[PDB]
RNA sequence: CAUCAUUCUAUGGUUACCCAUCAUUAGAGGAAAUUUCCAAUAAACUCUGGUGUAAGGCUUAGAGUGAUGGUCGAGGUGCCCUAUUUAGGGUGAGGAGCCUCGGUGGCAGCCCCACCAAAUCCUCU
RNA sequence: UAGUCUGGCACGGUGAAGAGACAUGAGAGGUGUAGAAUAAGUGGGAGGCCCGGGCCGCCGGUGAAAUACCACUACUCUGAUC
């Protein structure tokens, strides 16, 4: 279903009635669906390709040994070698903590097989998917997960929820996360039929606003 | 239908649980020692002439068919 | 010699959502009644593959190690029929599906012993 | 194949009661063990929340997941109309 109306996409400066909180926030988007079947072969899996970094904040790890040794020093990265995984993905049962401790893993180019150990299909089988790439891009190619688009999965409660913005960025990226954001999920369409009913626009915290 | 598997001579625990818990009953007949302590009537007889010799049990009345021993009294 | 768990090394393995299984589909398999036979007959349900979803070591190889040199405790598990209806009387077969160390009594707690139920039905007589 | 039997459609409408529907609007709602707490379910989330100070948590712990805090929708039952 086609939805657009970039006529006078403003009133984003109306911030200090829509916020009397103080702190680091995460701006989200929950979109309205009708008659979807998750039990049949309806593949609602993939991403909507944003350009201008909504900027998530969580723990990111890089596994390997490349030129990226020198590149990711200025990140102040949690870097980890193969010599520091023989007690990491093995100490999983008897010590009951989240023994991953960082919210991403990695497989690269030049390290074609990252880990075909019992801790290879061990790590890529328990969520926080090692899916981000660092092929030969070599301009940053680590924080470009923090400077990437957003992802979403099909499940058995049908409802969609994903973060199109954040605090601490200009308000002119939150009009740019209306241009290159929701214009694509009409082209991103199969007969998960006319999936977009209404887009309930909402910050981290506030009141029901409506742009169609 | 069911076939009982009684013991002919003592296992390590069956001598321990006879040498302790035979006077800790009140009746001692070689039919209940064969029943409870999981042994044969001949062993149940043979295991009580040596407890009369010890000073743990006490004979009441003897017969060719049935003998009735008991615990050594409080007195 | 068989078996399960646990910790360390195998130029060893798929993850832009799979793994065990809840689901389903593609495929190999029988006793007794019913005798004196012969081959029937025809299940119930059980596996590998495949897709969506939910566990995590797998499953492959080496050695130190629980605790077995032998294992689990070894028991409860049905229908029929009766004015004994918390009771009483029957006894064919061959398959899959779950609670705990019972709660009490009697020489009281152990070893017996009686009883109060755990979750069961599908069908070839 | 006439005729006849039968169903649909058109001519072809007003009104009441009632039902199963489904759009507009609602409560309560979900219990493998277990963490002390009836885990609906996701984007969460180390910070909010109340008149200078206070609770909710991370953990210990059950389990790819634990609340303060924003939303939509799964989907069982009661029940409300131009």
């Amino acid at each position: 279903s086609r939805d657009t109306l970039y006529e006078a996409v403003r009133e984003v400066l109306h911030g200090n009635q829509r916020k009397r909180r103080k702190f680091l926030e995460t701006v989200e988007l929950q979109i309205s669906l009708k008659n979807y079947d998750p039990q049949k072969d309806k593949r609602f899996s993939g991403t909507v390709r944003l350009k201008s970094t909504p900027r998530p904040k969580f723990s990111v790890c890089v596994l390997g040994d490349q030129q990226h040794c020198d590149e990711a020093k200025a990140v102040d990265i949690p870097h980890m070698d193969i010599e520091a995984l023989k007690k990491l993905n093995k100490n999983k049962k008897l010590v009951k903590k989240l023994a991953k401790k960082y919210d991403a893993f990695l497989a690269s180019e030049s390290l074609i097989k990252q880990i075909p150990r019992i801790l290879g299909p061990g790590l890529n089988k328990a969520g926080k998917f090692p899916s981000l790439l660092t092929h030969n891009e070599n301009m940053v190619a680590k924080v470009d997960e923090v400077k990437s688009t957003i992802k979403f999965q099909m499940k058995k409660v049908l409802c969609l929820a994903v973060a199109v913005g954040h605090v601490k960025m200009t308000d002119d990226e939150l009009v740019y996360n209306i241009h290159l954001a929701v214009n694509f999920l009409v082209s991103l369409l199969k007969k998960n039929w006319q999936n977009v009913r209404a887009l309930y626009i909402k910050s981290t915290m506030g009141k029901p606003q409506r742009l169609y | 239908r069911d076939k009982l598997n009684n013991l002919v001579l003592f296992d390590k625990a069956t001598y321990d649980k006879l040498c302790k818990e035979v006077p800790n009953y009140k009746l001692i007949t070689p039919a209940v020692v064969s029943e409870r302590l999981k042994i044969r009537g001949s062993l149940a007889r043979a295991a009580l002439q040596e407890l009369l010799s010890k000073g743990l049990i006490k004979l009441v009345s003897k017969h060719r068919a049935q003998v009735i021993y008991t615990r050594n009294t409080k007195g």
